[PDB]
């Protein structure tokens, strides 16, 4: 835990300017950026910050397998066509039992998450052999070789801070991109690859002022 | 932010906004059951 | 058959208003494309009322001499399917909100000016005690069993 | 060392009056003139204000019920 | 003990000395003693006899299917043709509950009281515990103990459960839940409550 008070530790996202107070930049990936200031209260913070965190990961996720499957169609052996028609793809069951099934799994797992969220260390899953002592928490980083098994998340590879800062960025960015994909295939008919060359081929015309 | 919401549990926008789910609840129900004099379920 | 009221299954005003009912919505059809949307949605509704007319010819509705539905409300469970099931249907409805409102206001009650939470109502104490609708039968019971729930000479003050 | 009548305090008292707004009322006493020349010593506040907008009005102590 | 929600605190209407606790009221209902007590006499009775209904629908649906028997379906048996007409067994089922479980409300409201067979003296009763009758009841001496009460109820709970789904199965199909089952493992996928709506 490493905090960014205001200085040069703190590049301000509007130079020139004192950053809201309320806003310290204890959380990676703050630079001083709520006009609206929603975090004015502690626990408002917390909860959006946990929001945007899982937000980020998702659209990591969504990204990921928006784009990989696409490019792999475009030059590689297997053709995965347009990702935004494959919703109504045909599969060996209905959309509704599927529907059904997601509902219930990532129901049981997000809940019990949501109880650790409520009630901290209370729902955890971590074994303890003797004498070996386990580690804690900061939720959002549950720890424990269950999803840090690379061992990442505490110290040798990075500062911490520096690393969640790398998420919350990258997460931020794969939520524009996803926005856009979807924004674009409301206005234009192909993939994220196909207006990425039809771009690169007259970039000076081929953009949306194009009609 | 926790003024805002005191101010939003004043009873007027919290009624106008239970009435408005409560009225599109209904007008789904009919338009799901078109005309629905009887109760022919039993 | 309860006084002569013959089901309009077997009636023979109601298919006359039928007919004519769906003869105008024709006729009006008419004058528009084939394939216009209001002329579509024109055509949906006919055949939203032609089913109305057909589900009232399947569940026993008995039909007055002139061509309309009229209800059996006598008691006897045969016509039922209009007032019993659905009279203690929101009988459950309004015993449920009643219960709720008293539940609450009885809790909130022990506060330094009540009032304030009367016009501002406890959100999260509503939400809390809003769902135990389920219980407004059995509980009032007990209340009553217990003699919880009125009051015998303390009128005015609270 | 003389007795003052009245409840001592925070008595919560029933109302015997009958021709007050808080005939069967339950108020709280916040003090009583010790002076025997008064005719109504007794004053008690409520949580229910009457239609004049009043809160508080005097009784002697006939017409009072220490409740608890 | 076991919260059902390894976060949530469980009331204190629920300490862990009835059998099966786990704090599963999320509503607050019996937070009264003595409602407490009515509702575990009903969950008692109701599991017991759940467990009966769901057996007497199970079991004899295989058992035909199985050619060793021939019955009909559990709601296939009432126009069944019998020794005796439907309303002289009702009657006669009226009467001797009428008198059993008004027995069993009178000791609900007094524990110890109707304990005797008025009939004859001795032979009689020997003090019980409320839901948990005495000798001519437990014929086998099985002392009532823990790890009993909470393998019961467990089991009444899911008989429970189970009946509804019967109930609600029927009147969805009006087949047998054994056919149910044996087009489930024909497909799971195509064969679940989607499709049939
Ligand atoms: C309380 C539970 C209970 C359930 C689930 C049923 C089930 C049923 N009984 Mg029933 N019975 C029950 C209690 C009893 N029955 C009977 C004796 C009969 C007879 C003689 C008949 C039924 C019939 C029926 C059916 C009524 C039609 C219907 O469901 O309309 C929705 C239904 C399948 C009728 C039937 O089987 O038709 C299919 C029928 O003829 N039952 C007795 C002893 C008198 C009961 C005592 O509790
Ligand atoms: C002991 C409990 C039990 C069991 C074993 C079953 C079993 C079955 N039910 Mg069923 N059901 C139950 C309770 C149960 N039900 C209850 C309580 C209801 C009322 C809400 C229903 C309402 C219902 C309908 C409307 C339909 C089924 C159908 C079916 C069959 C296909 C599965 C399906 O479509 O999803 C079952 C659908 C449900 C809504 C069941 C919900 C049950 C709840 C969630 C509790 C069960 C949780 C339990 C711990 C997990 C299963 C235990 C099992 C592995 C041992 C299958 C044989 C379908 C069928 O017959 O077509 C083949 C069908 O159309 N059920
Ligand atoms: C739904 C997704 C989501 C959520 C919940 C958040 C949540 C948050 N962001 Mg954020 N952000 C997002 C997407 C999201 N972000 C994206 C896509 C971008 C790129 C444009 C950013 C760029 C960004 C900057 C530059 C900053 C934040 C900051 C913040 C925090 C201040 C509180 C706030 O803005 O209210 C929550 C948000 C809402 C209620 C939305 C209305 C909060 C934890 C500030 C902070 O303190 O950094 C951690 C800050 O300086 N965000
Ligand atoms: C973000 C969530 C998400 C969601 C909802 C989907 C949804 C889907 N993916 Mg998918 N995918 C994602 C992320 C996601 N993808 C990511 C991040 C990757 C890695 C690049 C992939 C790689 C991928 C492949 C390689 C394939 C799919 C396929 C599919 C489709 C059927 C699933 C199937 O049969 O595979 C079952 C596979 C399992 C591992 C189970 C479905 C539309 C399949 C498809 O297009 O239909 C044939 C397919 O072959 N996905
Ligand atoms: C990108 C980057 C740079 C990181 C970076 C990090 N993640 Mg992370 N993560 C990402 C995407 C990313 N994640 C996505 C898309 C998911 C969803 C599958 C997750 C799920 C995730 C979990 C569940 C955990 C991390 C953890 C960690 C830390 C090790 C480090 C801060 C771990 C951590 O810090 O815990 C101590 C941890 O437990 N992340
Ligand atoms: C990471 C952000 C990003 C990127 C790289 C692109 C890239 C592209 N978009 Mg696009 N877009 C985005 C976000 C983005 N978009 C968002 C958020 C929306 C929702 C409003 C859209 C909506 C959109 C439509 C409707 C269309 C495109 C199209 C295109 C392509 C042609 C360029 C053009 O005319 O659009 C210019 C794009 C915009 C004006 C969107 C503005 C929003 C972005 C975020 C601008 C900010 C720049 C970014 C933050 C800085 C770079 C970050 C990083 C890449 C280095 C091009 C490949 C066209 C296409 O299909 O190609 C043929 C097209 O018709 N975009
Ligand atoms: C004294 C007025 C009165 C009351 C209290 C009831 C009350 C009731 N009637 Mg009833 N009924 C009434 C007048 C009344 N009805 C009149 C005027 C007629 C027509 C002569 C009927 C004909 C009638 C029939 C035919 C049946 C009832 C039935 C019932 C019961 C269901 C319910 C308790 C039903 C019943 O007995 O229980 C199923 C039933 O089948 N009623
Ligand atoms: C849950 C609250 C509640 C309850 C239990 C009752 C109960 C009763 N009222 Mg009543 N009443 C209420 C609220 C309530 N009232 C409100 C808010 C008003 C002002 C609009 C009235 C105005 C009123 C009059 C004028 C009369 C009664 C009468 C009666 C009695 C007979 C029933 C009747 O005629 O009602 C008829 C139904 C109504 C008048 C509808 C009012 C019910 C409202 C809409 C429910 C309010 C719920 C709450 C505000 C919403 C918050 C929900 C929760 C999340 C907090 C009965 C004791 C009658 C009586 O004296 O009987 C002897 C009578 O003459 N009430
Ligand atoms: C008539 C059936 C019935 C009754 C009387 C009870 C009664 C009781 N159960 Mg119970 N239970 C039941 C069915 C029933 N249960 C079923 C079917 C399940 C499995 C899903 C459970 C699972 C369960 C758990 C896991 C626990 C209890 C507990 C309790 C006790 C405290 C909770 C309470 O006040 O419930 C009172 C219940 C009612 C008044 C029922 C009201 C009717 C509702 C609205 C029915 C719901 C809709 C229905 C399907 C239609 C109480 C003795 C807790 C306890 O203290 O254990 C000792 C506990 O930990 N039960
Ligand atoms: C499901 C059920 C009750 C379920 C109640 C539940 C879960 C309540 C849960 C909650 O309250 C708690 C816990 C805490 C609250 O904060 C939350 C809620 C959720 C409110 C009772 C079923 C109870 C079901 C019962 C008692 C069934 C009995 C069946 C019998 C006797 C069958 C008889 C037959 O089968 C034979 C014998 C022969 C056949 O031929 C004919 C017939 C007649 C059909």
């Amino acid at each position: 835990t490493v905090c960014e008070p205001l200085g040069p530790d703190r590049p301000v996202w509007f130079p020139g300017t004192a950053p809201p107070p309320w806003l310290d930049g204890s959380l990676p990936g703050d630079f001083g950026f709520d006009p609206l200031g929603f975090g004015s209260e502690p626990e408002s913070l917390r909860w959006f910050a946990q929001a945007e965190l899982m937000h980020g990961r998702w659209a990591m996720l969504a990204v990921a397998g928006i784009l990989i499957p696409e490019i792999l169609q475009k030059w590689g052996f297997m053709e995965e066509f347009s990702w935004y028609t494959a919703g109504e793809r045909e599969y060996f069951a209905d959309p509704w039992t599927l529907f059904v099934t997601q509902m219930a799994l990532m129901g049981w797992v997000e809940g019990r998450r949501w109880m650790d969220y409520l009630n901290p260390g209370s729902v955890d899953i971590e074994p303890r052999f003797p004498n070996r002592k386990n580690p804690t928490p900061d939720v959002g980083y549950p720890g424990g070789l269950w999803f840090d098994w690379g061992n990442w998340g505490r110290g040798s590879p990075e500062p911490v801070m520096v690393l969640r800062t790398k998420e919350i960025k990258n997460g931020r960015l794969a939520m524009l991109a996803f926005v856009g994909f979807w924004f674009q295939v409301v206005y234009t008919g192909q993939g994220p690859l196909d207006n990425l060359f039809a771009h690169l081929a007259d970039p000076g015309h081929c953009n949306i002022f194009s009609a | 932010m926790r003024d805002i919401k005191t101010y939003l549990s004043v009873a007027p926008v919290l009624s106008t906004l239970w009435f408005g789910a409560l009225a599109g609840l209904l007008i789904e129900i009919n338009r799901l059951f078109p005309d629905a004099l009887s109760f022919p379920f039993f | 058959d309860i006084a002569g009221l013959t089901p309009c299954k077997e009636s023979k005003a109601f298919a006359k208003r039928e007919k004519q009912s769906v003869k105008k919505l024709n006729s009006s059809l008419k004058k528009y494309a084939p394939d216009s949307a209001p002329a579509l949605a024109i055509q949906a509704t006919i055949d939203k009322t032609k089913r109305r007319f057909e589900n009232y010819g399947k569940f026993g509705l008995l039909c007055g001499s002139d061509g309309l539905p009229h209800l059996i409300v006598s008691g006897d469970q045969r016509h039922w399917g209009e007032f019993i099931t659905p009279g203690v249907l929101f009988l459950y409805i309004a015993g449920w909100i009643g219960w709720v409102g008293r539940s609450y206001l009885i809790a909130v009650s022990g506060e330094k000016k009540p009032a304030m939470r009367e016009i501002i109502i406890d959100v999260e104490l509503a939400a809390r005690i809003i769902p135990r609708g389920f219980i407004w039968p059995v509980a009032a019971y007990r209340e009553l069993i217990n003699g919880d729930l009125v009051v015998d000479d303390a009128d005015i003050g609270y | 060392k003389p007795p003052p009548r009245g409840p001592k305090r925070g008595t919560k008292v029933k109302i015997l009056r009958r021709e007050s707004y808080w005939y069967n009322g339950t108020g709280s006493v916040v003090t009583v003139d010790q002076d025997p020349n008064t005719r109504y010593p007794v004053v008690v506040r409520f949580a229910k204000v009457n239609y004049a907008g009043v809160s508080t009005n005097n009784y002697a102590l006939d017409e009072i019920k220490e409740v608890a | 003990k076991g919260s059902w929600l390894p976060g949530l605190q469980s009331p204190a209407y629920l300490d862990g000395s009835l059998a099966g606790d786990n704090g599963f009221d999320p509503l607050a209902l019996a937070e009264d003693p003595e409602d407490l007590r009515w509702f575990v006499q009903a969950e008692l009775v109701n599991g017991r006899w759940a467990m009966l209904g769901v057996a007497g629908m199970l079991i004899p649906e295989v058992l035909t299917k199985a050619g060793l028997l021939n019955a009909p379906e559990w709601y296939d048996a009432g126009k069944e043709t019998y020794f005796a007409s439907s309303s002289t067994l009702f009657v006669i089922e009226f009467i001797l509950f009428h008198y059993v479980e008004i027995r069993r409300w009178q000791d609900i409201k007094n524990p110890g009281s109707v304990n005797q067979d008025p009939i004859f003296k001795s032979y009689s009763l020997p003090p019980h515990e409320c839901g948990y009758p005495g000798s001519v009841f437990n014929p086998l001496n099985f002392a009532p103990t823990l790890e009993n009460k909470e393998k019961e109820l467990a089991n009444g709970r899911l008989a429970m459960l189970a009946f509804l789904g019967f109930l609600v199965q029927h009147n969805v199909t009006g087949k047998g839940p054994f056919e149910n089952l044996q087009q489930h493992l024909a497909d799971p996928w195509h064969n679940t409550i989607i499709q049939t709506i």
